[PDB]
């Protein structure tokens, strides 16, 4: 049949269900914001999550299962996350962007001064710098489950694999409780707008990144992972290593510049 | 380029059909819509 | 079987086929909102209301223009169908994640249409500017409505992206280096370098803009220390990417079009016209401030964004020159294509001239928002990225098809749409010097003559457009099948022939290295 | 009183098209020195020279508007 | 103001609508020139029998259309950024006068020593006195001294507008939060017409501006004679 | 930088677990203790109803359309002051 | 597998020209049709 | 656990003509029809509200 | 505005051991302040809280030299 090594894929209805989702969640969301009714943004949140399950699913089923992914194909999925990082850094770059140029040249309505009139930020050496702690040892035990995978040893890649996992569930959570306690918020003004909006889309990469450590422990619980292709496991820790380094320019930047 | 005849000849008078509907697809909606205008920004 | 091949599809020509539907589609919404533009102006008074459903209708010109017409037409259209096959690849390195770029774009298009039919519209300028765009001068869902429009646009266009530069870098035959790529898929490349960079910065400035008009965020409210200036910066260091976005395929297609229509194995300057189509990628980063030179800014960044917009006349005169050197000892075949890309190769070149002399500050400062700009950006766009869309349209359409067109016929199409876009933007540049300014329903009696003389234009074009929809369907409707075409040894994408099977280069080319 | 003051002259330290803060330096200037010359026993004849800047180059809806938060105790400049 | 079937640019009214006039000449000589040049050299290239489509080199001629443009810029960008230098000149004024945009009409402030404000509304074309002018008179005036500096400041208090004079060279963004600084210097008296250039909603179109400049006793008779 | 560790030979696994186990996981023991040590509730600073502050250009979605997201009763003021 | 070869290859029939007519003039005329509908629909609505 | 994923690559290269995204059985084709059954009503309903919503209404 | 004063009390913007910019400050606060009043006509006398404040904390020598400087041309502080 063919005698190229790169895969034709089965003709498949997730690209239809998840346009169809981008559709549901954003009309959603306009209902939400105009017309008092999550109706349609819940449906999209369950479509879109229904969709990426079967879309990846039958990743794993083309791969794992079927042997699909050869060297060929594996190389043209590097590219392709990579790429995708590349994106993600630019979108984070314009909401550093939109900080820096409050924060450089704060208006007289903020007081003429940088925090504003009225802003008490948080001390970026209690929690923010607990969380600085977690993410980046997080790093070191990503990079300890790697290693392990590599030399074939399944118990030290699920104990680092989930210390990271661990890690990354606690980083959540502190900062979820410091949400709550930040005595200010995204409605005062532009400090509270760029700190809870960057290290908001921030938050959800971390949690986009947990479930994508989380997923890639289960196929390794269930030995989907050879020592040698594991490229779910290698594009979750790129991905990972992305999540701490924006966490890092937030830290030096909103948290501790800006303070 | 080369090509076959036409499996199906277009003669002129099937092109003027063809293009006379083509153009009226185009036109009477629209002049419906313009012709109407004053009626529309009374209502 | 049909909702399989068509709603499920994995196969680039089939998905590339579904964007050159989707696009020509919108190219009919987008000419008659630029007829309604046209009749407003096209004598002195009010037809339709005052400037909210007038710049309604410009608003939403501009967005289907770009983003449902060019940018699928060439990227996606074009982009899918040729480039796997120019370079003997099976189909895309995500054959599905393809899929989903394409079927974003109705639910992007139903987005842009549910702003227009609820509340007012969205009468902002596709630039979406601050406050007017904000929730007290546009209150609503219009806004929202466009902001979300633009995001699914952006997904689908940071995934081809991503899809476009992982092919092209990854399935050549072994032996085929990057300088051993044809034009047109060099110019896809760099297209999806620039979307992939610029799109993301886009989506933050338009999810600032929907936060601060429904979470209370002041990213771009003075009141809470924000900046409306910050929004437009944000907003052009997309937006001058995007117009080499737009024009950047094109130029790949003139590439092989008077490459083919000459009688040349290859163009001229291979490797300058690369040069320069990364050079040109490269400065549309560093330039966006000239479309701010009304703002404010202090004077020395005036004057480095004046300076540095200005060294992109260079590449760009290299691709120029090397075209005219390809045309150079041809053996002229003086086809319809040929004809749309020598419109191209002069009319590109005074837009382009015309848009060295906006990037002047100083002269910018009585020109900026005023029809001068207006005429500058359509003689790129309409007579530039037009014409290499319909160049290639016409070329490629009995490969696409399998079917030739009536070449007579489509010279006729030719001649009338020069003549329409001339007589519609030509004018404009003395609307422009002599003071009109840009999104106006009305003007001082003055501007009487020019306004009339660009309306009647319009029509013309109209014409041109209803021609174009008869000629493409006398060709289905006689089916000449395709033989032969000249120069498949410099043109691989016809060597499977009319059309080329649904599976192609299942064995790959054989290319040694030596 | 080194007067015949006709409009605000040219200040280097806002030498740019935005004089946003050479208006609100002025504001200030003239409201902090008024403050002195009143808590500390002077005259506000010395705070002329801010004044007539800051009511050249100001909007008067800024003015308004900074007049009202003092008034208030909301105005977020220090005095 | 534009008149009928104009081609070109306002008659100048300051010297650096001048100089601009002046650029502007010398930067469409060039535009026409290679314009032509390109339009020239497709027909040379099309309207022979003769043929050469073996490989050609490029290196030789693409020195001289590289270095040709780059001079050819060069020349452009020298009377732009001087010109553009010139508009940035310290020139010390004699007078402040502050304009804020809104929907839809201007507000103008002359408060270096009175308090003085009005508003700036659109004459409706059923008002226009017998041969005014449609969509571009207005009730107040920005009464102003002719051949005088004069420090005009702009800003809104909503949306954003454009305080725009073509024949004085003149565009500055009104911005909410942001006061923006031009210089206006009008070598004649008259009366000096602009239009709102950002768009600003339902009437963009209908927010004109009008100057009228007058010999200083005569601006100095009007000031006094609003006390 | 080389820092101040000093390992190599061969970065492995046996490496990397005991960079996790004897320094990264101890920081954030450290800085752990240092953040329980500073917990604890600050002063609550005066209501001042500051125009840059509590920003309300449309009602949120949720609630009463007043009250931030993660609102937090005793730090978070609303537009007119503490609530009681 | 699906059909191959010309008129095969594409998402609308081109077996009888007349029905093709049909189908192109609704797919483009609707297209063209909308904005002046919706402008209709703006200036209707108030 | 033990490695199953033998009986996984049998199970998914059965020659039965499903596709990848049924090829998994019964399951498969539920999720299948409730994911698309919930998003074709749901654009469906989202067409009802730009009805609603291009109207003055409330 | 009445006296009884003591010594410089403590001053939030300098709250730590090293005491340098209190000194200059204050200094130059009183400098500021005489040169804004002898021009206008006005009183020295509300300079007083500065002045009492840098004698209390800067050394002699600091005072003796900074003076010698400003009469010199050579002080690099804006005064
Ligand atoms: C044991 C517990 C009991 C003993 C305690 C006695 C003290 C009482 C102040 C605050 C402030 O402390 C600091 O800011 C400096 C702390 C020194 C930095 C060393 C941390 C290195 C972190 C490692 C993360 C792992 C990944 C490293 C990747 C390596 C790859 C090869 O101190 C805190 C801690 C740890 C910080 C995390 C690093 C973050 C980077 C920021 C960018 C008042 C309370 C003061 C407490 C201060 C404690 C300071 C101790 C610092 C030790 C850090 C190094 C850990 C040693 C290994
Ligand atoms: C295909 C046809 C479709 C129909 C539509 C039209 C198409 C355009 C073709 C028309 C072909 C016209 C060739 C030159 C037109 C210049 C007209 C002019 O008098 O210009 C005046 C200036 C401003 O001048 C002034 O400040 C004062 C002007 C009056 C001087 C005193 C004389 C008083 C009487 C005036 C008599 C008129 C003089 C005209 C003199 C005329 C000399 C040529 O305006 C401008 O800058 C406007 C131009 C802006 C940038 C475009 C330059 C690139 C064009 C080069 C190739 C043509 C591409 C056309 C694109 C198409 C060309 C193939
Ligand atoms: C395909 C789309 C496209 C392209 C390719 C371009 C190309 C260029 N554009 Fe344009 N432009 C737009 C679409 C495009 N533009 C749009 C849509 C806007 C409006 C946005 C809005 O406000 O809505 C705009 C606005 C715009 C402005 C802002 C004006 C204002 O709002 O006041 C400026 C200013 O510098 C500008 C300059 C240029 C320049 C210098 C180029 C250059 O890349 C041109 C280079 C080409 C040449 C110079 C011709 C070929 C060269 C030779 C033959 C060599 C010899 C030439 C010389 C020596 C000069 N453009
Ligand atoms: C690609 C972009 C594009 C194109 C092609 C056009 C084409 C046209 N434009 Fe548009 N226009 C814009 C982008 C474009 N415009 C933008 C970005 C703005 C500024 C918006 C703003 O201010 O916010 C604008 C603004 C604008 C204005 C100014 C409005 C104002 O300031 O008040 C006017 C006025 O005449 C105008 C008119 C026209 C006309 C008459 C055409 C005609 O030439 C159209 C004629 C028809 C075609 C060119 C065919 C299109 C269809 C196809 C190519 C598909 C063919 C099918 C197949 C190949 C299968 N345009
Ligand atoms: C466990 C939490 C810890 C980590 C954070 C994790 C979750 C963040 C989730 C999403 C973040 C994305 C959007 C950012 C928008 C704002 C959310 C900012 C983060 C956040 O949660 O901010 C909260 C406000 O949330 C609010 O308004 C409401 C937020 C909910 C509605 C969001 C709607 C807008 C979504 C628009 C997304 C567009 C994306 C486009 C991408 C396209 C790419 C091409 C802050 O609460 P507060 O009470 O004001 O102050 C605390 C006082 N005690
Ligand atoms: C506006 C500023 C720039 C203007 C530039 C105009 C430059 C024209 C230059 C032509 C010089 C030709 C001399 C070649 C020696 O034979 C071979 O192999 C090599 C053949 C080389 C063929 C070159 C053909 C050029 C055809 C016209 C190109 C015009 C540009
Ligand atoms: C060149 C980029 C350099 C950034 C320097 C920022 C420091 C500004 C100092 C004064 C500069 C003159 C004004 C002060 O103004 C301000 O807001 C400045 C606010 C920040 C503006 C950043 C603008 C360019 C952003 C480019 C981002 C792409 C980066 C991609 C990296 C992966
Ligand atoms: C509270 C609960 C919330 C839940 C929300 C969830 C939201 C997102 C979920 C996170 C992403 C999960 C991704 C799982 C991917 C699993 C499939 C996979 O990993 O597939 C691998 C291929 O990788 C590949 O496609 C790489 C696939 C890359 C996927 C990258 C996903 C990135 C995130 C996208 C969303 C960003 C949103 C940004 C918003 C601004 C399969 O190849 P291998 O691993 O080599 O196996 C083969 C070997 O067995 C052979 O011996
Ligand atoms: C306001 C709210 C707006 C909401 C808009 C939401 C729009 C989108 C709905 C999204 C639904 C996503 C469903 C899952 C998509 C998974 C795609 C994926 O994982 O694609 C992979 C390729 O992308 C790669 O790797 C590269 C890495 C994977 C990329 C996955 C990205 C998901 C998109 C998120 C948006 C990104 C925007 C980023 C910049 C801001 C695999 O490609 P396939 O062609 O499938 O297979 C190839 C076979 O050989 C595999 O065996
Ligand atoms: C900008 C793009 C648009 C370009 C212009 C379109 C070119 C003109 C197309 C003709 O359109 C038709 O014109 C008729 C008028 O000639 C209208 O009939 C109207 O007028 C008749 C007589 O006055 C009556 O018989 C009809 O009932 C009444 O509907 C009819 O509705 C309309 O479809
Ligand atoms: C426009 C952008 C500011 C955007 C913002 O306000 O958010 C600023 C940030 C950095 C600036 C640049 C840097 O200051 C470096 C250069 C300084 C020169 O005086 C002008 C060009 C110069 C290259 C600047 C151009 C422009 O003002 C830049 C790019
Ligand atoms: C070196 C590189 C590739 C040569 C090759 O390997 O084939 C070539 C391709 C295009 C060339 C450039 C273009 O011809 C444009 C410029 C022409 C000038 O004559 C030299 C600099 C100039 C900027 C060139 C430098 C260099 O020779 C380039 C960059
Ligand atoms: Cu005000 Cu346009
Ligand atoms: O944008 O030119
Ligand atoms: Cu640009
Ligand atoms: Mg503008
Ligand atoms: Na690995
Ligand atoms: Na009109």
């Amino acid at each position: 049949h063919q005698t190229h090594a790169y895969h034709m894929v089965n003709p498949s209805p997730w690209p239809l269900t998840g346009a169809l989702s981008a559709l549901l969640m954003t009309s959603g969301l306009t209902m939400w914001f105009h017309f008092n009714s999550m109706t349609l943004l819940m449906i999209g949140l369950t479509t879109n999550m229904l969709t990426m399950y079967q879309w990846w699913r039958d990743v794993i089923r083309e791969s794992t299962f079927q042997g699909h992914h050869t060297p060929a194909v594996q190389k043209g999925l590097r590219y392709g996350m990579i790429l995708f990082i590349i994106s993600e850094v630019l979108f984070f770059t314009g909401f550093f962007w939109a900080f820096y140029h409050s924060s450089l040249a704060p208006t007289p309505e903020l007081g003429g001064c940088w925090p504003p009139t009225g802003i008490h930020p948080l001390n970026p050496l209690e929690v923010p710098l607990l969380n600085t702690s977690v993410l980046l040892a997080s790093g070191v035990s990503i990079t300890w489950a790697h290693h392990s995978l590599m030399e074939g040893d399944r118990k030290h890649m699920l104990q680092a694999l989930f210390i990271t996992i661990t890690l990354g569930v606690y980083f959540t959570l502190l900062q979820a409780s410091e949400y709550y306690e930040a005595p200010f918020t995204i409605s005062d003004g532009v400090y509270g707008s760029t700190f809870f909006v960057a290290t908001g889309f921030h938050g959800l990469h971390v949690i986009i990144g947990s479930t994508f450590l989380i997923v890639c422990f289960f196929r390794q619980l269930k030995f989907h992972f050879t020592s040698n292709h594991h490229f779910g496991f290698e594009a979750a820790a790129w991905y990972w290593h992305f999540v701490d380094v924006v966490w890092l320019f937030l830290y030096v930047s909103i948290y501790w510049w800006g303070s | 380029i080369t090509a076959k005849p036409a499996k199906t000849p277009t003669s002129p008078k099937e092109q003027a059909i063809g293009l006379s509907v083509t153009f009226l697809s185009f036109l009477l909606p629209a002049g419906w819509v313009l012709y109407h205008l004053d009626n529309y920004k009374k209502s | 079987m049909f909702i399989n091949r068509w709603l499920f599809s994995t196969n680039h020509k089939d998905i590339g086929t579904l964007y050159l539907l989707f696009g020509a589609w919108a190219g009919m919404v987008g000419t008659a909102l630029s007829l309604l533009i046209r009749a407003e102006l096209g004598q002195p008074g009010t037809l339709l209301g005052d400037d909210q459903i007038y710049n309604v209708v410009v608003t939403a010109h501009a967005f289907v223009m770009i983003f449902f017409m060019v940018m699928p037409i060439m990227i996606g259209g074009f982009g899918n169908w040729l480039v796997p096959l120019m370079i003997g690849a099976p189909d895309m390195a995500f054959p599905r994640m393809n899929n989903m770029s394409f079927w974003l774009l109705p639910p992007s298009f139903l987005l842009l249409l549910a702003s227009s039919m609820v509340e007012a519209g969205a009468g902002t300028g596709w630039t979406v500017y601050p406050p007017l765009a904000g929730n007290l001068a546009h209150a609503g869902a219009s806004v929202d409505l466009t902001i979300f429009s633009l995001h699914l646009a952006g997904v689908s266009s940071i995934l081809g992206a991503i899809n476009f530069i992982t092919t092209i870098i990854n399935m050549k035959p072994p032996a085929m280096s990057q300088y051993q790529t044809p034009l047109f898929v060099w110019s896809v490349m760099i297209t999806a370098v620039l979307l992939l960079l610029s799109l993301p910065v886009l989506a933050a400035g338009i999810t600032m803009l929907l936060t601060d008009r429904n979470l209370n965020t002041t990213f771009f409210d003075p009141a809470g220390g924000g900046d409306p200036i910050l929004y437009q910066h944000l907003f052009w260091f997309f937006g001058h990417p995007e117009v080499y976005i737009l024009i950047l395929p094109g130029f790949g297609m003139i590439s092989h079009i008077v490459t083919y229509y000459s009688g040349k194995k290859e163009p001229f300057g291979y490797m300058g016209m690369v040069w320069a189509m990364m050079s040109i990628g490269f400065l549309g980063f560093i330039v966006w401030a000239h479309h701010m030179f009304t703002v404010g800014m202090d004077v020395d960044t005036r004057a480095y964004f004046t300076s540095a917009t200005m060294i992109i006349a260079i590449p760009t005169g290299v691709k120029v020159f090397s075209w005219l050197a390809t045309l150079h000892g041809g053996n002229i075949k003086w086809s319809p294509a040929m004809m749309w890309a020598l419109g191209f190769i002069f009319l590109f070149t005074v837009g382009g001239l015309t848009g060295i002399v906006l990037a002047n500050s100083s002269l910018d400062i009585v020109l900026h928002d005023t029809y001068y700009v207006v005429a500058h950006f359509h003689y790129v766009l309409s007579m530039g990225a037009v014409f290499a869309i319909m160049g290639g349209f016409v070329h490629w359409f009995p490969l696409f098809s399998g079917y030739t067109l009536n070449d007579t016929w489509a010279k006729i199409h030719f001649a009338i749409m020069f003549v329409g876009v001339n007589m519609t933007f030509f004018p404009q540049h003395f609307l422009g010097l002599s003071g009109m300014p840009r999104r106006y329903s009305d003007y001082p009696d003055a501007y009487t003559m020019w306004n009339t003389i660009s309306s009647m234009g319009s029509f013309i074009s109209l014409t041109a457009v209803m021609l174009m929809v008869f000629i493409i369907w006398e060709a289905f409707a006689s089916k000449r099948e395709v033989l032969t075409v000249d120069l498949t040894t410099t043109n691989l994408e016809w060597l499977n022939g009319c059309p080329p099977p649904y599976h192609t280069f299942e064995e790959p080319t054989y290319v040694n290295l030596k | 009183k080194i007067k015949n003051y006709q409009t605000a002259p040219f200040d280097s330290r806002f030498p740019n098209q935005n004089q946003t803060r050479n208006c609100w330096q002025n504001y200030l200037d003239f409201h902090r020195c008024e403050k002195a010359m009143t808590a500390k026993g002077g005259d506000v004849s010395v705070c002329e020279w801010y004044r007539r800047v800051y009511k050249s180059l100001c909007p008067i809806s800024w003015v308004s508007t900074w007049d009202d938060r003092r008034a208030e105790g909301t105005f977020p400049g220090k005095i | 103001m534009a008149y009928p079937m104009q081609l070109g640019f306002q008659d100048a009214t300051s010297p650096i609508m001048e100089e601009l006039l002046h650029f502007h000449d010398h930067t469409l000589m060039i535009v026409f020139l290679i314009s032509s040049l390109v339009l020239y050299i497709i027909s040379l290239m099309l309207t022979t029998k003769l043929t050469h489509t073996s490989t050609m080199d490029a290196q030789e001629v693409e020195t001289i259309w590289t270095i040709l443009p780059a001079i050819i810029l060069i020349l452009i960008a020298l009377p732009s950024l001087r010109i553009l230098y010139m508009m940035d000149e310290i020139n010390n004024p004699s007078l402040t006068v502050k304009t804020m945009g809104h929907q839809w009409y201007w507000s103008y402030e002359y408060t270096d020593y009175e308090d003085l404000s009005f508003d700036s509304y659109m004459i409706p074309t059923s008002e226009l006195k017998p041969g005014e002018l449609r969509l571009l008179e207005v009730d107040n005036r920005v009464v102003l001294p002719m051949e005088m500096t004069i420090r005009m400041l702009v800003s809104s208090e909503d949306v954003l507008h454009s305080w725009a004079v073509p024949s004085l060279g003149l565009k500055t963004d009104a911005i909410p939060g942001r006061l923006n600084q031009t210089t206006l210097m009008s070598s004649r008296p008259g009366l000096y017409y602009g239009q709102c250039s950002e768009i600003c909603g339902s009437n963009h179109s209908f927010m004109p501006i009008v100057l009228e400049l007058v010999p200083l006793k005569y601006f100095e008779k009007w000031s006094a004679s609003m006390l | 930088a080389s820092a101040a560790k000093g390992d190599h030979g061969g970065t492995g696994a046996r490496t990397w677990r005991f960079l996790t186990f004897g320094l990264a996981l101890p920081s954030v023991a450290l800085c752990t203790l240092n953040s329980w040590l500073h917990s604890g509730h600050r002063e609550r600073p005066a209501f001042i109803p500051y125009h840059h502050l509590r920003i309300r250009t449309k009602p949120f979605s949720w609630g009463d359309g007043n009250h931030t997201f993660f609102h937090n009763p005793r730090v978070n003021p609303l537009p007119t002051g503490y609530e009681k | 597998h699906y059909e191959e070869g010309p008129g095969k290859n594409i998402p609308f029939s081109v077996e009888n020209k007349w029905r093709l007519l049909a189908m192109m003039t609704l797919f483009f005329g609707s297209g063209f049709a909308a904005p002046f509908f919706i402008v209709r629909h703006q200036l209707l609505k108030k | 656990f033990e490695n199953r994923v033998a009986e996984k690559q049998k199970l998914f290269q059965e020659d039965n003509g499903l596709p990848v995204h049924l090829k998994g059985g019964a399951t498969d084709n539920i999720l299948y029809r409730v994911t698309m059954t919930l998003c074709l009503g749901g654009t469906l309903y989202s067409l009802y509200c730009l009805g609603w919503a291009s109207f003055p209404h409330k």
